[PDB]
């Protein structure tokens, strides 16, 4: 209801309180680069060589 | 030679899992476990404990 001789002034308040969630950190790995693709292997190990 | 007779014999192999019935001359060892070995099952190959 715009008018140009008319304002609105708050008489009480509430008080809120919020939440937010943010993710900081992810989990670490680690990967075997012989044993996941030449799983004990003598002849394979030699070919990824 | 192309007009004197041959004699053809094809063999076909099955793997499978079921209990082997033709193998090689290959001779057994005894076994040994709780060590890291090369191993031979029915001629399944493999390293490990
Ligand atoms: C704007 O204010 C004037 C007085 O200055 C008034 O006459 C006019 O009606 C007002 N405008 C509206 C849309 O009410
Ligand atoms: C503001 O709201 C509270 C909660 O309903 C009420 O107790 C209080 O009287 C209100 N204040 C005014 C000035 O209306």
């Amino acid at each position: 209801a715009y008018s140009n001789n008319s304002i609105a002034i708050p008489t009480n308040f509430t008080i809120s309180v919020t939440t937010e969630i943010l993710p900081v950190s992810m989990t670490k790995t680690s990967v075997d680069c012989t044993m996941y693709i030449c799983g004990d292997s003598t002849e394979c190990s030699n070919l990824l060589l | 030679v192309g007009y004197q007779p041959y004699r053809v014999v094809v063999l076909s192999f099955e793997l499978l899992n079921a209990p082997a019935t033709v193998c090689g001359p290959k001779k057994s060892t005894n076994l040994i476990k709780n060590k890291c070995v090369n191993f031979n099952f029915n001629g399944l190959t493999g390293t490990g404990v």
